[PDB]
């Protein structure tokens, strides 16, 4: 069996070829032991603090909420080394790999952010890193590809399937099934086979823990709701985790609505997909009526995971967390608004979370509410995307 | 299940192993695929392992990755695969037919319903590539309810516990992995000790000497996929030559099992 | 007269048209009062902490120093909001502008970083911001120009002169001489007419103060030397300030050597220029034999200021600080090295400082030394520049 | 200095103000510039304000910014400017010649040496645009040592303290700024009360009525630069027409001072 429950209600599991089970079992055992090891926690804390830059600020956004009864704070993961929350968990996973005596790292990446995060962690900790990326993604993310290579990582294009994230995910697993003896698979989100959903949550948990301590210090109470975008679910569960037992705190996950849910061109499997079994887990996903896996569309490349973390599907099913969607245009508007009113350029991914917060505020201007938006990353990387769009509109 | 029992019983009386080729249904097209399958059988195939085209075959190497892609280029769907399976069964009443599936295609319209469809079409076994014994319960139960053999995988590092599980849960045949990775001796004795279904070695089997070695080691037979699929891929422009090569390869591999 | 000394030895002064003296006098008085105002200090500290992300980490770089007796720490200004140290002082200056009752901001920019910093500070604090940038710079820094505009700043190209930084500097002064009544000139470095050299130093002083507290905590002693790149001198004086009276601590400023000092294509006026009077101050500068002002060349656009802060010229003259130069190739090598060995992409500006530190280590591998390099900013902005260069070499 | 004293003494006996045009030496070329200057004088200019081309004229508007640029396009250097100045002086013995300088050009080869060069060439005053009274010491001292009048600027917001300083330190004439910004009544009385050098109003003076107004207000005269320079810029293609227009404009402005 396993040490921890691989399921969150009906979602999760370990749907990988038999050959990979020993790898998952080893990882789970190493994780459980690491969690009880004061030395591991100390090293991880050291890296988070002195290398990554934790704790991150909790910024009160006074301008954007003017004229309303909403008080909005932004958890600044955009200020974390690397420019996104991904850095937190790759550092923990890299340490786990070393705890298991592994010297190589395998990672998958779509937009390229996880690839960059995996590469920097591997460079710092002396791990040989090889990254799999969809061919179409390699072509469209030249900047991130060059960054990975500058940091010594090996970038491998994947031309199979749709040549995107899910395809890179497959290639990663194919490789690991034959090299797990010396290589660790650094999965990029709170999804995939157990123990990844659990490990990634625990290695992103400081986001929520810090937010709780900071909001209590600044406001003397917990927020009415914490809001986060949901691509795969890591930054969201990272923010949610420490508040799960604080029943008065709303947990709101925001999936990308793309051109609009009714257009079929979106990335909201949790609320508009259908439960299936893929990427080693049972979870809602983007799939055809026949069961073939489809891609997730969003103006934001980072919210392209065609499925969603099992724990999110679970929290939704029991009504502990609520999930909504935000379209390309709503995210773009939030992006423009934060730049102009707070002088912060948010990642288009994070802009989805901000957009919903803005909607909560604008739809009910006189409702007194204390909101925290997880600003998962910075958007310097999205200025061209936003630029091209705006110009094409006159 | 039934058909595998009879096959192995017959093969045993003739002191020979089984040669089981694998091919993706609908590759490179439905018509050509049906011809390929009839060629494989006529050439000596004792049983068949047939894959249903899937968007993300995360347990297959490039060769089979392309087989799925060619099948998709032909618009091959799971429904058409079941139509093909019914026909194959109507043409060949005794040959064991095993499907190579990925979990989502089995789970899609209901696990029980999938195995029910397998039974009405004449399928004998189903191997779900991404379902380890740990997650097998619903699948093996549905399989057994519809007289379908649930195929379990015995990896090269399999410990005693796994061997015992594979031995008690499996039916039809035990899949003996030749190695780790994707498609492209002591355990055999342990499996027999635990009354496991006859072992069929698979992965990397591409030559007659490998088939003879498998049988010598105590395996009931050997499975070959990529080697078969490569022949299809290299002769796409020449359908007739494709069948010719397939027949020559299958007859060679089968002869080695005698 | 003035409240504070406008000179650092023979360097500095207030060489501006008579019409601008009241503006300088007002600013000096507002600064002096602000420095004694607990409320101003509290607001500034609040912004630095909760908005900008201070304190910044002090990262020990173990990999890069392997095999030597050098212990190297990097003061992480690259993790500051905006990606560079510039953010610190623009926040202070923005507060000063508001203290004086000004509602508009005028700023000059070359590479565009100061323009971006000025824009974000102005967006946050509700100031109308207009930025002057050399036409050739506007053309070559499209990303930064778009960022400024996204944050509500008005970007104005300057086609006069060489159409670069110095030209933008002139246009800024021309504008201010006729609008100082309601606009504050947010100068971008520790140079220009008094009180700017002093104000900018004091508003960047936390870099050195934090570094001192952090190194004392981690090593129990002060560093043998603190190293920083010198474009205009702000990040360097920011790092140096709190250590000036700690005579055992070496202060090393690194000017850009470009293609090599002997080629004449460099940006090292302090050690290879000649003292002159321009941009409101008496300081060493890049000038022809006739006294015409020349441009500073460096692979790094940010080290393009054709002169240098007066206090640096002074510290050099008395031997308190030492200044050296690093060529394009040496900076590029340090850039590549940090990426690969520490997983940190440094700004090409900062790479000059790192390069000299690497030289100190490599030339005398057995010399025991505790060094701190001011990592003034991140280099995500330089990946294309570095990319194009490397490829053109095979 | 000397020449300014005589000029204002003479102008006073004729109850008229002085009209002083400004032009950049070498704009658009050395030869044409020398002709422009002779035209200005022949047309009625009482004194001249001459700029030495500088790379960064941070106190000048676009019109003069371009004058400097045109001069540079002609390769005009400070040394050539001094050659021009010597010639202008050799041709016109009594007209006051004032230079408009930027600090670096004065400081470049030594402040004392610069004023020494001014004296040997026949220059009468020097106004360093970016040197406020606060930094003037070395400049005004060097000027006085070589019988050169150091020109001080009296801004529109000048307080009593500044007025007193400008009055005691200045010589030749006091520069009365018409406004803040760059190139493109009560103070007059205070200056006279403090025995300041005769006031010349400058900045924005582009029409005859402005010259008459300046004199009426009590100023000793008015300076006009951009208005003069614009004429040069608009007639670059027609040298002869350029001189014609300059003569017509200067004669008009001078007539207004009578
Ligand atoms: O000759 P090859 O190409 O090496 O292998 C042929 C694969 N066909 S197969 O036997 O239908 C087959 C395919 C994939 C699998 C993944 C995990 C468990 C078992 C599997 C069985
Ligand atoms: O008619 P305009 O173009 O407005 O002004 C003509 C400027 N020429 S000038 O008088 O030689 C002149 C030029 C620039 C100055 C800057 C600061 C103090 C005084 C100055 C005097
Ligand atoms: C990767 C990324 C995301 C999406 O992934 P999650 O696992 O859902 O957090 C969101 N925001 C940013 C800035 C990212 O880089
Ligand atoms: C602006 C900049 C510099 C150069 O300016 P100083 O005023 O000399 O600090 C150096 N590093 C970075 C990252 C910069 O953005
Ligand atoms: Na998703
Ligand atoms: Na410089």
């Amino acid at each position: 069996t396993t040490l921890l429950n691989p399921y969150f209600g009906e979602f999760g599991g370990m749907y990988v070829p038999q050959i990979l089970m020993p790898a998952l079992n080893q990882l789970e055992e190493a994780f459980v032991r690491a969690q009880k090891d004061p030395e591991f926690q100390a090293q991880f804390a050291d890296l988070l603090k002195n290398y990554a830059g934790r704790p991150t600020a909790l910024t009160k956004c006074q301008n954007i909420t003017a004229g309303t009864r909403t008080t909005l704070y932004l958890k600044r993961e955009d200020l974390l080394h690397g420019g996104a929350h991904k850095t937190n968990q790759v550092l923990g996973q890299a340490l786990l790999a070393k705890r298991m005596g592994k010297s190589e790292i395998i990672a998958e990446t779509g937009a390229g952010q996880h690839g960059v995060a995996s590469a920097l962690a591997s460079a710092l900790l002396g791990l040989k890193c090889r990254i799999y990326m969809g061919a179409k993604d390699v072509e469209r993310q030249s900047p991130n590809v060059f960054r990975m290579r500058l940091m010594g990582a090996e970038v491998i294009p994947v031309h199979s399937g749709s040549a995107t994230l899910k395809d890179a995910c497959n290639e990663a697993l194919r490789d690991w099934s034959g090299s797990y003896e010396t290589a660790h698979y650094m999965l990029g989100t709170a999804a995939g086979p157990h123990p990844y959903p659990t490990i990634v949550r625990e290695f992103q948990r400081m986001i929520g823990e810090e937010t709780k301590a900071q909001i209590l210090d600044k406001e003397g109470r917990l927020p009415d709701a914490v809001i986060a975008c949901v691509g795969g679910g890591s930054n969201a569960i990272g923010m949610f985790a420490d508040f799960i037992n604080d029943t008065s705190v709303g947990l709101i996950g925001v999936e990308p609505g793309g051109h609009g849910i009714e257009t079929g061109e979106h990335g909201a499997p949790l609320k508009h997909g259908r439960v299936g079994i893929y990427f080693g887990m049972k979870a809602p996903m983007m799939q055809t009526a026949d069961g073939q896996i489809e891609e997730s569309y969003s103006i934001s490349a980072g919210l392209d995971f065609p499925s969603v973390g099992p724990q999110h599907a679970y929290l939704n099913s029991i009504g502990r967390a609520d999930y909504v969607s935000i379209t390309d245009d709503e995210a773009l508007e939030a992006f423009k608004t934060l730049c102009r009113h707070e002088g912060i350029i948010p990642a288009l991914e994070s802009s989805h979370a901000l957009a919903h917060a803005l909607k909560m505020m604008r739809e009910q201007p006189e409702k007194e509410q204390l909101l925290v938006v997880n600003l998962s990353g910075r958007g310097d990387k999205d200025i061209f995307t936003v630029h091209d769009i705006l110009k094409a509109r006159g | 299940m039934e058909r595998y029992e009879n096959l192995f019983a017959q093969l045993n009386d003739r002191r020979e192993g089984a040669f089981v080729p694998f091919v993706t249904l609908g590759d490179p097209g439905i018509e050509q695929s049906l011809k390929i399958i009839d060629t494989l059988i006529d050439a000596g195939a004792d049983a068949l392992e047939l894959g249903v085209p899937f968007s993300d075959p995360l347990a297959d190497g490039p060769t089979i990755q392309n087989a799925n892609l060619r099948a998709f280029a032909a618009g091959v769907t799971p429904a058409q695969c079941f139509e093909m399976l019914a026909l194959i069964r109507e043409k060949h009443p005794t040959i064991p037919i095993g499907l190579l599936m990925y979990a989502n295609l089995v789970f899609n319209n209901g696990i029980d319903a999938f195995y029910a469809r397998c039974e009405q079409v004449g399928v004998d076994s189903v191997l779900v590539a991404d379902v380890p014994v740990e997650e097998s319960a619903p699948f093996r139960q549905a399989a057994l309810r519809h007289n379908i053999a649930p195929i379990f995988i015995c990896p090269p590092n399999a410990d005693d516990d796994l061997l015992r599980q594979v031995a008690s849960y499996g039916r039809g045949y035990t899949y003996l992995l030749s190695r780790s990775g994707v498609t492209g001796h002591h355990l055999i004795e342990k499996l027999k000790e635990y009354h496991a279904a006859p072992a069929l070695q698979g992965f990397g089997i591409s030559s007659p000497e490998q088939v003879s070695a498998a049988v010598r080691a105590g395996a009931a037979g050997a499975i070959s996929g990529s080697a078969i699929v490569k022949i299809i891929e290299k002769n796409l422009a020449s359908p007739k030559q494709m069948l010719a090569e397939l027949r020559s390869f299958v007859s060679a591999m089968k002869a080695a099992s005698r």
